[PDB]
RNA sequence: GUCCCUACUGAUGAACUCGUCGCAAUGGUAAUUCAGCUUAGUACGAGAGGAACCGCUGAUUCAGAUAAUUGGUUUUUGCGGUUGUCCGACCGGGCAGUGCCGCGAAGCUACCAUCUGCUGGAUAAUGGCUGAACGCCUCUAAGUCAGAAUCCAUGCCAG
RNA sequence: CGAGAUUCCCACUGUCCCUAUCUACUAUCUAGCGAAACCACAGCCAAGGGAACGGGCUUGGCAAAAUCAGCGGGGAA
């Protein structure tokens, strides 16, 4: 199966393709560059953008120097663009987040560092299973 | 506007009554999502033409409250009586009273 | 993915029209009608009961 | 006794449901595949509650508790509390307590007599855990790893544990606990054994992933089956283990 | 895995015409004398260029995708030279490799002949000519096509086995019972027929012994011969026992039914004995039912003990007929290749030297049981319900309702709507499909929800009347 | 359903208004309006700040005491349903209602 | 843009025809098809979800709804259409 | 997206020693005491053989070519008599020296170098590499330096900014020019060498010669001398070699094999090189990455340094290397010309050079100063013509399997397969891993992607390599044992394959097809196959710091 | 070696007495793809793996709408603050082609928000029924059944 | 107020866009005045019209006054 999440909600994508984000997990990279979301649509002139809960490939360009310029998947954790929750509940975080993953969803880190998103909680399971405190 | 929910007696117009409408004092139809037109405008309801195909139709709806607060502005008073008890008393209405 | 079209969705389409929508809106107009009826019941030539005249680009001119 | 199961297609069982001795919870899903297969596994013998914590799919992750209480997050609301507490019978205890590590089945891993808590929690925190769910609290981490709940699981009969935790550790943790541990994998190998399976006094499941040794070493730990199994039998058959996991 | 993902090849006259076919199709097809020379060659040259890019491609598919025969394990290399003669195989993918070769080397030819040519019909005569010596090549390819096809759809429906994994053949004269012992211990199927080579192609089951995988394969069987001549059969047979690193099991039957004396089995496997040399292997003596191991002569009894004299043999005793003794020997053989596999393991690691490594420090992490110091056991709550009541089992007919069953019954997945107001348990029942009342006056009614609220209640009407009394609202 | 109450701006805010903001820490703040959301982003003392209820509160201008305000309360045990319980509830919602505004105007009567 | 609904007209009556009525058999009890308010504006509702099979089943969803004010409406007339070859 | 987006980072390394077609203490070359004394109080005693040779040519004014490693002390080499010819600042406006460098690190070492080397002289030097202050060098250009050094891009983009003259540089230096033509400076650098006067003394110092390389020197240099560091073709006689004929599906297994008791590796943490010294070389650095990762999986002290590294961790991963906290060091070519490498005991190419003096390298890479070393090589079908290849450059006679009971493995180039039992079970652990974790399968497949681009984009062997390659392939040496397992094993395995020879040895009858138009096909083929006879903002009154901040905004307004 | 005519669309429009409610000839015509649950770890399979129908729920693109709620925009110049200048000073002013800084309604908006997107017949490849040519046979000759996102119309827009 | 403790950024470019600032250029209606270029006669479309010649002509499609605003079709080497 593609890497594109099945069972999400519309929100308010806020990470475009080439996006510089902070690290969550303890894999040792610093931050993370959104280079392409996977499961985006094909439209012409059109920035792929991706949301909480969406796994996009992202290269270190700060990090330890073992990890440093390396591509791998990695799936938005948090996002600081507001988005609604089907609840009426709009909201939005202080940075823009994401965990290294790998294609079937095993997390090369151990620990999530800062809060994650419900919708991300949700759609991985794991991601629920390693994450200290999602809210 | 009140519902089983909330025993709270108003009717569906919010506080200081509907922006650029007024005020509705008759039978009234409470539709979902955005619909054509303006306000003050004449709205045309006709059954379907064809019977449904989805459980969207013959799924039943319980509500819990409708918004009443003031969309005049960006207010969280849904009733006067809420309003008037959570402000206090104010100096212009003591020397009124 | 199938056309809205497709003979196969119109099929589908059709059973559930005449299986599960039906009784419900035949119910629902059911209750609609009682309460319509309960709205509305809340010389041949002299009497009007034979119809009469009132009060031509279909033949030519004669 | 340990049947594998999939709440929709996922082997976290352990992420998508909380099983204690006196009671169930099963997440509120499309189907009840789910909550079949615990109602088949106990027949009625306890309450089997369909819960939604704060919203949320994982009730597993987002709840912790033991037999004489349960432990939910200020995240949830009204209507689920007082889903929790009406379907919960009298005997059971159920509180609401507020903590920046929102994870309570992360962060808490406990049974009817032991209770373990992530370092950094709040004295509050740990006092109202100590008086709800009547059992004594211990600080410690599992393989250096903070997530005790989801990185190892708890049961009166035994334990599993972090697959890479040293022998010492094992040890001292055993102490501590006053149990007897194993450490292993599940899922076919997956790290995070609180996630891929939960456990009860008398029952487990895991994935359907799961092989057959870490099912029979399970067996064996948690003293299912016939009890057969005190570990005794993981000896016995170690050969089995060093070939499957070499 | 296997090698079933190989894409098929056609005949000559079907490759001839879907490469035709595309060139046809899939570019424009329309010019005219009155348009420049320029374009008119580099349309003709388009053409010429894509039917080189079509063939090239379809060639270059076929011979990186077909196998690379001496890269693959000894077993595996010679039996597919068994079942197909590896120098004529190789011969033909090399037809095939000159054939394309020379392709693009006319490609290149009439490429420069277009880029000179100068009329319309020099690009009519050249594209033409050009097409033409990739028919002719094509044609005269048509046989390797045949032969590559052939070999394709048997690889497809090859078995697949694992060399590396623990394995368990099963060899011998034919008719002895291979097949019935197969049957029996693995759930594969075999044709059980009573002729002398009724399996011509080696046959592979599965079985679990504690939680354990082992495959067990089938060979079709030996004679007498001294493996210098040799049907392809029997090759295949030896060749699967000389290279499938496993436990050998020969099964030979103190009756001569199966057609051969039995000092025809005794020499056999002296013969292959040096193929078995390194192995563990057993003897299983079949259909002792019908003849048992005591009746027969004492010097038989005695060469084939002179037989069990050397240490990698064993003896056992099995009826496939009404299944004697195929668990216990299939259990007693298969514990010994386990101690066997559990010795190499262990040696792995232990070489010497004084450090361990990695993997074995794991091994003993995962092995090493725990036990507290104080010896304690921790007092446990099962109750006498689940105690006793009954297994769940899928085919009992007085059941449970079960929620899938209820669900099936009112509809599906998106159908059913569950309740959970019969879950509810409350001191009267008629509580029970309530509505709930939450928010009122805009102060929340659960916040607000405490018991002996009455006593509280009097208590505040007991301070109001105090503040009455007081005069507490009059006006001064 | 829960009626918030505001962080900064104090009032009940409801569903589908205000906006959600939690800090990584695990600190989470509910805006009534975009007014006080800004102003609690601009680093502004909620105090320091006029119109803010708990500055109203912290100024002794809003009552500070009494067995009326110990009755709103977060409740944190839950209790069995019961239609006696929750109808004796709302007719208390009522008196509670009334002693409220009564004791707010008298309040503010000994303020002036 | 969609070529079912250009070139851009404006509408040349501003009440707004019906245009089509629901098929009619003689089975079903007599009814009035149509019915004619005037939009006052939108409210938001939440409201518990039954819809089985989706991702927010049983808990609070937040909408929009608009609110058409429905006075009474008084039957003035009756007409009689006749079926022709020219409709 | 970013796999193989642009090209393999580690192309090849390409030599071209026909380049050779271009033609003892320091107080005894007769330095000025300045200079001496410099030298003495950086350390540099004994001069090594690349500047003992190099040096009285540049002072003697003679374009040189220095083909070196790194780390021999080239910099020191076309430094000293740089410093010795000018031996003061010029009052007269303009540079009078200049050296072309790759990158920032290594311009950064040469200033280093410079500044120590000259310490006490009044020459002013300069640094330009990129991502410094335009204004700032054209500040450093007003002040007038009589050394330069920079790197081509940054240099061409001042000349071309500021009208710069040259015509003063007499003085030229380019270093690591392989590294530069590698890195595509070959335009800027043709540029700069139009600009400058024809008068010049050219220094070029690399380690390889490419052909591209040559022929730029041979345009721009007028009779320029090779210096080579001595014998570094000649392979040293304490080396001994062993060749092993393996297949890719075992060859992963085969290496681990090599690892575990050919060489006997202690696996963990070891407790200045150790005493094994195992240096591997590959082709692609997806190959060492999945070496490396299958390596520390395996329980090896491993440290991996690719062409494309980081410059920190490439710095880090060496410094473990040459102090000892790693015992494998994974290299394809371009980090191993780019590194320092110390002496080594062992060293294994895991996929075999196309060009036999490639070889000569990295087995000359080890057994230096009368040391003995060992040498393991993986050669497969398709890498055995290269192999033979290797065995003409060397002049060395060929043993296939035991054809000799004891061959010399230093003077023969001994060929053999190795131990089929343990070869199988380190098969196995490797397809046992591959099945487990996804990570290295996704690297299995990645690096079998990156070796199909190499075999396609490898330079080809010759027509009779390939020719004798088939008759090796015919010969029964190819799959014999190697003459180091011992003669017991050779007993052993005669008595056995024999009867296996003759199984692998079969000629089929007829096909399984012939036991339809397809048979009829099948059938007619055989008989044609038939063998042939910034400010803070401002205060605000209700933030808390109102006052504190208002005295920030008003000292920031003071200072301006 | 260099500004003309007109088709078309929209908005108007003279006379047919003015107005309301209608009909519909004609012209255009719109939906697309993917995903998840169940079926189901089932059919199949030596293993590895592994479907499809029915039913349900979402998402991409496109199209027509709308501002309940959330960001954004402030000749509302609304409220608060504030810079320097001169009129000797207060004063109120010119002042900075609307001074700047915070919050801000309404309106307008947003792939930065929400809603909606529909059914009958006839067909093409093909699969058939009955049955001649041709005493067997045949989907075809007569008669005829099913069948594609195809076509034609309804649903929609103009009138 | 706490040496208070912890977190984020700072580079260059002979590269692109936007916003900020400067200079310059930009303005409508009604009254009154009021030209010039150009003009054989007029301009719907399709096919045909031997000579790459169509606005005439043949056969058709069709064809309803008059304004304002957009818009696209024609005019040898
Ligand atoms: N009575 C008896 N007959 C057996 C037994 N095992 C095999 N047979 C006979 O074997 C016959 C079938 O041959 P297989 O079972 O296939 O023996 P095989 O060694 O596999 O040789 P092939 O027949 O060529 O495959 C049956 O008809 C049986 O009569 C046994 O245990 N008892
Ligand atoms: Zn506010």
């Amino acid at each position: 199966k593609r890497g594109a999440p099945g069972g999400k909600l519309k929100m308010t994508l806020g990470l475009p393709v080439g996006a510089i984000m902070n690290c969550a997990d303890n894999s040792g990279a610093r931050n993370l560059y959104i280079i392409a979301v996977k499961g985006a649509g094909a439209r012409l002139n059109r920035l792929p953008a991706g949301g909480v809960g969406d796994m996009v490939m992202a290269t270190v360009k700060k990090g330890k120097p073992e990890l440093r310029k390396k591509v791998h998947p990695a799936v938005i954790v948090r996002q600081a663009k507001p988005w609604k929750r089907f609840d009426g509940v709009f909201l939005y975080f202080e940075d823009n987040a994401g965990v290294i993953v790998n294609p079937k969803g095993e997390m090369k880190g151990s620990a999530i560092t800062g809060p994650v998103g419900k919708e991300a909680a949700e759609l991985w399971p794991r991601i629920a299973s390693n994450a200290g405190v999602v809210m | 506007a009140s519902t089983e929910t909330d025993l709270t007696k108003k009717k569906i117009t919010p506080m200081g009554g509907f922006v650029r409408y007024g005020e509705v004092n008759n039978d009234y139809v409470m539709i979902k999502g955005s619909v054509p037109g303006v306000k003050k405008r004449i709205m045309t309801l006709r059954k379907s033409l064809f019977t449904h195909t989805s459980r969207k139709a013959l799924e039943k709806v319980e509500l819990k409250w409708i918004d009443t607060s003031s969309e005049f502005g960006h207010g969280a008073f849904q009733t006067a009586a809420e309003k008037k008890q959570f402000m206090g008393t104010l100096k212009k209405d003591l020397q009124t009273s | 993915a199938k056309s809205a079209r497709a003979s196969r969705i119109k099929e589908n389409h059709q059973r559930f029209k005449k299986n599960i929508a039906g009784p419900v809106e035949a119910a629902r107009l059911e209750r609609l009608s009682a309460k319509l009826m309960a709205i509305a019941q809340a010389s041949g030539v002299k009497s009007g009961k034979s119809i009469g005249r009132k009060d031509s680009s279909i033949v030519f001119p004669m | 006794m340990a049947v594998r199961a999939q709440f929709e297609n996922s082997n976290e069982v352990g992420v998508f449901a909380t099983l204690t001795n006196s009671y169930c919870l099963v997440a509120l899903g499309a189907s009840e595949n789910f909550y079949s297969v615990f109602e088949a596994e106990l027949q009625d013998v306890i309450p089997i509650c369909r819960t939604t914590i704060a919203g949320t799919r994982i009730i597993g992750r987002l709840t912790a508790g033991n037999r004489k209480g349960l432990l939910v997050p200020t995240t949830t609301t009204d209507q689920e509390l007082q889903h929790l507490r009406n379907s919960l019978p009298d005997d059971i205890r159920i509180q609401r307590i507020e903590e920046r590590l929102s994870a309570l089945g992360n962060v808490i891993v406990c049974n009817d007599h032991t209770a373990l808590i992530h370092p950094d929690l709040e004295r509050e925190t740990e006092e109202i855990i100590a008086d709800v769910l009547g059992v004594e609290v211990f600080r410690q981490t599992i393989a250096d790893h903070v997530l005790v709940g989801s990185y190892m699981a708890l049961s009166n009969q035994g334990g599993l544990v972090h697959p890479k935790t040293s022998i010492q550790d094992q040890d001292e943790l055993s102490s501590l606990l006053g149990v007897p541990l194993v450490a292993g994998s599940v899922n076919r190998g997956s790290n995070v054994i609180g996630g891929g399976m939960v456990v009860n006094d008398w029952l487990a499941v895991t994935g359907l992933d799961t092989t057959a040794p870490e099912l029979s070493v399970i067996e064996s730990v948690f003293r299912l089956g016939e009890g057969a199994g005190p570990g005794a039998i993981n000896t016995s058959m170690k050969n089995t283990i060093v070939e499957s996991f070499y | 895995t296997g090698w079933k993902d190989i894409p098929p090849v056609p005949t000559a006259q079907e490759f001839i015409d879907i490469v035709l076919s595309r060139t046809q199709r899939r570019l424009p097809t329309q010019i005219r004398p009155g348009f420049k020379i320029s374009r008119i060659r580099a349309f003709y040259t388009r053409k010429v260029k894509f039917t080189q890019e079509t063939c090239s491609e379809k060639f270059g598919a076929i011979i990186s995708s077909f196998p690379v025969l001496s890269d693959q394990h000894p077993f595996h290399r010679d039996l597919m030279n068994i079942l197909y003669d590896a120098d004529h195989f190789k011969v033909a993918l090399g037809q095939i490799s000159t054939a394309k070769n020379l392709i693009e080397t006319i490609s290149r030819d009439y490429v420069r002949l277009l880029k000179y040519a100068q009329s319309l019909y020099q690009c009519k005569q050249l594209k033409r000519a050009a097409l033409g010596r990739m028919a002719t090549l094509i044609k005269r390819l048509k046989d390797p096509l045949i032969y590559l096809d052939q070999v394709r759809q048997h690889l497809a429906r090859l078995p697949d086995i694992n060399p590396t994994t623990r394995t368990l053949l099963v060899a011998g004269f034919p008719n002895v019972g291979k097949s019935s012992f197969v049957r029996s211990v693995t759930r594969a199927d075999t044709p059980v027929e009573p002729y002398a080579f009724t399996t011509k192609s080696l046959f592979v089951g599965h079985l679990d012994y504690k939680y354990l995988r082992y495959q067990v394969i089938d060979t079709p069987g030996i004679l007498d011969h001294p493996l210098e001549e040799m049907n392809t059969i029997e090759m295949q047979s030896v060749t699967a026992l000389a290279h499938l690193r496993a436990a050998v099991l020969y099964f030979m039957d103190i009756s001569e039914q199966c057609g051969f004396s039995l000092k025809a089995q005794i020499n056999l496997f002296k013969s292959i004995k040096p193929l078995f040399a390194n192995k563990m292997v057993f003897i299983v003596l079949n259909k002792m039912d019908i003849k048992k191991f005591e009746e027969l002569d004492p010097e038989m009894q005695q060469e084939i003990n002179d037989l069990t004299k050397s240490g990698e043999v064993e003896i056992l005793r099995a009826s496939c007929a009404t299944q004697e003794g195929v668990q216990e020997v299939k259990n007693h053989v298969c514990e010994r290749l386990l101690v066997e596999r559990v010795s190499q393991k262990l040696k792995a690691g232990t070489h010497s030297n004084g450090n361990i490594g990695t993997r074995l420090q794991e091994v003993m992490a995962r092995i090493h049981v725990a036990t507290p110091m104080d010896g304690t056991t921790r007092e446990t709550f099962i109750p006498e319900a689940v105690k006793n009541l009954k297994k769940y089992d899928k085919n009992d007919p007085n059941r449970r309702v079960l929620a899938r069953d209820i669900e099936e019954a009112n509809g599906g997945a998106g159908v059913f709507n569950v309740d959970l107001r019969k879950d509810w348990i409350l001191e009267n029942p008629e509580w029970k499909y309530d509505k709930i009342p939450e928010i009122f006056d805009g102060k929340n009614v659960y916040d607000y929800i405490d018991p002996d609220i009455d006593a509280k209640l009097q208590a505040l009407e007991e301070e109001e009347e105090r503040l009455e009394k007081e005069g507490f609202y009059d006006e001064d | 359903m829960r009626i918030e109450n505001c962080f900064f701006c104090g009032r009940p805010a409801w569903p589908s208004k205000g906006i959600t903001f939690m800090r990584n820490d695990g600190k989470a703040f509910r805006f009534c309006r975009s007014k006080c959301h800004k102003n609690f982003k601009m680093k502004r003392n909620p105090r320091k700040l006029k119109w803010t209820k708990a500055y109203r509160k912290n100024a002794g201008k809003e009552m500070v005491v009494d067995s009326t305000l110990q009755f709103a309360a977060r409740r944190n045990v839950p209790v069995r349903y019961n239609r006696e319980l929750w109808q004796k509830t709302l007719k208390a919602m009522e008196r509670i209602s009334e002693i409220r505004a009564r004791r707010e105007r008298v309040f503010y009567k000994k303020r002036m | 843009g969609s070529l079912a609904f250009l070139p851009r007209k404006r509408a040349a009556r501003h009440r707004g025809r019906v245009k089509s009525f629901p098929k009619d058999d003689p089975k079903k009890p007599v009814h009035l098809t149509a019915a004619m308010g005037y939009k006052a504006g939108m409210t938001t509702i939440v409201r518990d979800l039954d819809r089985p099979g989706a991702k927010a089943h049983k808990k609070e969803v937040v909408e929009a709804v608009t609110i058409i004010d429905c006075p009474p409406m008084v039957v003035v007339g009756l007409v009689g259409y006749i079926e022709t070859p020219r409709g | 997206m970013p796999k193989r987006a642009v090209s393999p980072a580690p192309s090849e390394n390409e030599v071209d020693i026909a380049g050779s077609l271009f033609a003892g203490g320091f107080q005894a070359m007769g330095l000025d005491a300045n200079l001496l004394r410099a030298i003495a109080r950086k350390g540099f005693s004994v001069p090594t053989p690349i500047q003992r040779k190099t040096i009285p040519l540049i002072l003697e004014r003679r374009d040189v070519v220095g083909m070196a490693r790194t780390g021999s002390g080239k910099t020191a080499a076309f430094v000293i008599p740089m410093i010795e010819r000018l031996k003061a600042h010029s009052a007269r406006f303009g540079a009078r020296a200049l050296v072309l460098s790759p990158s920032r690190e290594l311009a950064l070492q040469t200033l280093k170098v410079v500044k120590e080397l000259g310490k006490g002289t009044d020459l002013k030097t300069v640094l330009l590499v990129g991502g410094d202050s335009l204004e700032e060098q054209f500040g450093l250009m007003a002040t007038n330096p009589d050394i330069i050094i920079a790197t081509p891009g940054r240099f061409l983009h001042l000349k071309v900014e500021m009208s710069l003259d040259l015509s003063s540089i007499k003085y030229v230096v380019f270093d690591e020019a392989d590294r530069l033509f590698e890195m595509g400076f070959a335009a800027q650098l043709t540029e700069i060498l139009h600009a400058l006067p024809p008068s010049r003394q050219t220094l070029l110092f690399s380690a390889t010669l490419p052909s591209s390389l040559v022929e730029f020197t041979r345009a721009g240099l007028q009779d320029p001398v090779l210096v080579r560091l001595d014998a570094e073709t000649k392979v040293s006689p304490d080396l001994e070699s062993a060749f092993f004929s393996v297949k890719s599906g075992e060859k992963e297994g085969a290496l681990l094999h090599i690892l575990y008791d050919i060489i006997k590796m202690p696996l963990g943490d070891p407790p200045k090189p150790t005493e094994h010294s195992t240096i591997i070389f590959t082709a692609t650095k997806h190959h060492v990455e999945y070496i490396s990762n299958l390596l520390r999986l395996a329980g090896f002290s491993v440290s991996y340094v690719y062409g494309s590294l980081d410059q920190t961790a490439r710095k880090i991963q060496v410094d473990n290397f040459r102090r000892g906290r790693t015992n494998i060091l994974v290299v394809t070519d371009v980090a191993a010309r780019g590194i320092d490498i110390p002496v080594l005991a062992n060293v294994i190419n895991y996929d075999f050079p196309p060009q036999p003096k490639i070889f000569v390298h990295r087995v000359g890479r080890t057994a230096r100063a009368g040391q003995r070393g060992w040498a393991y090589a993986l050669v497969r079908e398709s890498d055995l013509p290269y192999l033979l290849d290797l065995q003409l450059f060397l002049g060395r006679r060929l043993v296939l399997g035991r054809e000799e009971k004891d061959p010399s493995f230093a003077r023969d180039i001994v060929v053999g397969s190795l131990k089929r039992v343990e070869l199988e079970n380190n098969v196995e652990w490797v397809n046992k891993v591959l099945h487990e974790n996804e990570d290295i399968g996704a690297l299995k497949r990645v690096t079998a992607k990156a070796e199909k681009l190499y075999m396609k984009t490898r330079n080809p062997a010759s027509s009779q390599s390939a020719k004798r390659a088939r008759e090796v392939i015919v010969s029964k040496g190819w799959g014999q044992l190697h003459a180091i397992f011992g003669e017991e094993a050779a007993n052993e395995e005669q008595v056995r394959d024999n009867l296996l020879s003759k199984i692998t040895g079969y000629k089929p009858q007829e096909t399984i097809f012939e036991i339809n138009k397809a048979a009829e096909a099948v059938r007619s083929f055989r008989q044609r196959i038939g063998p042939r006879k910034k400010a803070p903002k401002e205060a605000d009154k209700w933030r808390d710091d109102y006052e504190v901040r208002k005295k920030r905004v008003a000292e920031a307004k003071e200072k301006r």
